[PDB]
């Protein structure tokens, strides 16, 4: 039922904070972004990856590195994780160049392509916009497409809300319960109460009454066959 | 708050 | 932690089994959907919905029959469900007499718009294809959208596949986990083994070969706020 | 096998 957590390395976690971009791609600095990247090295490390962090990525930057990092020989890794924190819509995260499909980031890992991860939990968490909706709120040969997870910060064709002082509200909701429970709980479990979280928790601010008091609602995609458990535990 |  | 289950319904449980299709479409028959619908009908029922079976909806019938059903009280009810078996593309499913978007079938249930639902699960259940790719193998305001789970019988721009004498995969696993834990487990544990079924215990048989020893993976997206158990 |  678990995924087998018995290898030298827990695994490599690649952080992509993309906070400034060209003006010709229309977006501005994501202020808060800085805190984001910070807490989720810091909460990552403690579960046992190795974090590498990047910085204001291109396009061609972030489909290199991690199409470079699906070549690596994870063989005694027992999962691999990535992280992107950047402006986007939906299906598309952008560098600070452009825009590039998610898809085409993630597919460097199929089953077929980064081998060494074959039957592992390979898991991304988004911090993007995915489209421009707001929310109101109310008072054994293994399938290529196997063994992924994609917890969104937001459900698809919606904004993403960050506070530039605080954090976006996905990420800091995420380490929040990753430092309480990302050692006892499973992970779906987490997302479930990261979910609770920004739904509860967090209500926009703003000056414009147009994007005043809305709420956000993430988004968990699971390809997984097994529980995943951080700790051998 | 802002948005991404 | 958990979603408070006490309320004296389980709650409705909608079944769609859309066999048939007008010619206009040419779409063939989907053989082997009876036993999907009939394992569905007592599984469901065994977990406590109160479970009716519509036979070949068309576009119409569909949004009318989840908009009626978003309209009634379910102020007694834990929560909701609605299984399709259909037809479909990619953000898409299959009436009998065309394609309908599923994202207008669920909105229907968006917290603002059937109030006594909020802050109860709504669940649906897709056996439908997502579009035409074949995976070969290796080796408190609440959120509007919150309390949403879509249990995907395929991943997004892929096939989905059927046995004629034995049922859909997703279905035949869905069933036979939900049979044997249906009220022991927490719903994405359920969920994640019928991933794990659907990944090793089948593949393609085939004429063609373009089609042969094919191999599938569901895909569950969950905006649920709690764990969800189906008993106490 | 068919396919949905």
């Amino acid at each position: 039922y678990q995924y087998n957590m018995n290898f030298e390395k827990l695994g490599k976690c690649i952080i992509i904070n993309n906070k400034n971009f060209d003006k010709v791609t229309g977006m501005g600095v994501r202020n808060g972004t800085d805190k984001d990247a910070e807490a989720l090295f810091k909460c990552f490390r403690s579960l046992g990856f190795d974090v590498i962090v990047y910085n204001d990525c291109s396009c061609a930057k972030m489909q290199d590195l991690l199409k470079k990092a699906s070549e690596e020989d994870h063989t005694n890794a027992a999962c691999f994780a990535c992280i992107l924190l950047s402006h986007g819509e939906e299906n598309v995260i952008y560098g600070k160049d452009g825009v590039t499909p998610i898809k085409d980031l993630t597919a460097h890992f199929r089953g077929d392509r980064s081998k060494t991860l074959l039957e592992k939990p390979k898991l991304f968490f988004i911090q993007a916009c995915r489209g421009t909706e707001l929310d109101d709120g109310i008072q054994y040969k293994a399938p290529v497409e196997a063994d992924f997870l994609f917890a969104y910060s937001t459900v698809p064709g919606y904004y993403s809300w960050r506070s530039p002082g605080r954090g976006s509200w996905f990420v800091q909701a995420l380490c929040s319960i990753l430092e309480e429970h990302g050692k006892d709980l499973e992970i779906m479990q987490i997302l479930t109460r990261v979910n609770d979280r920004v739904a509860r928790h967090f209500e926009s601010q703003s000056d414009d009454p147009h994007f005043h008091e809305k709420k956000q609602i993430p988004c968990v995609v699971s390809m997984l066959t097994k529980e995943l458990y951080f700790s051998q535990h | 708050d802002e948005v991404x």
